[PDB]
């Protein structure tokens, strides 16, 4: 079910990915921001996961195959390697603490403008004991929200 | 990639 808003969504989102604006998304652009996350991963983690992507394995991920990858994380966000993957990107100090700063950077170098609002939202809502951190308990437990 | 959803999430609520 796919809404009107949803959809504009994409466009936006989409457009800021791509910097050409192709309609379509490089390894180089997808690698760049992966990267951009404090995370060296290898073509191998990345081609393997666009490849699981891509649905047809062009080499390449389009908007409709985003669709499908999200459905797959939203859905399986349950994962513990999904988990364990994201927990150690977000967390590119290693200290175990989720802070607003390291949470902006990341969804914000998503080649999206994130207000420190936005981000407060996520933590203050993951916090359970409001201490301005969000440690890998809470992550889990947030990890598995629909 | 969920990182991308992420994003959405908050922005959409923003919008
Ligand atoms: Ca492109
Ligand atoms: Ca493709
Ligand atoms: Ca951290
Ligand atoms: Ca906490």
């Amino acid at each position: 079910q796919l809404t009107e808003e949803q959809i504009a969504e994409f466009k936006e989102a989409f457009s800021l990915f791509d910097k050409d604006g192709d309609g379509t998304i490089t390894t180089k652009e997808l690698g760049t921001v992966m990267r951009s996350l404090g995370q060296n991963p290898t073509e191998a983690e990345l081609q393997d996961m666009i490849n699981e992507v891509d649905a047809d394995g062009n080499g390449t991920i389009d908007f409709p195959e985003f669709l499908t990858m999200m459905a797959r994380k939203m859905k399986d966000t349950d994962s513990e390697e999904e988990i364990r993957e994201a927990f150690r990107v977000f967390d590119k100090d290693g200290n175990g603490y989720i802070s607003a700063a390291e949470l902006r950077h990341v969804m914000t170098n998503l080649g999206e403008k994130l207000t420190d609002e936005e981000v407060d939202e996520m933590i203050r809502e993951a916090d359970i004991d409001g201490d301005g951190q969000v440690n890998y308990e809470e992550f889990v437990q947030m990890m598995t929200a629909k | 990639a969920f990182i991308i959803w992420l994003a959405r999430r908050l922005k959409k609520g923003k919008k």
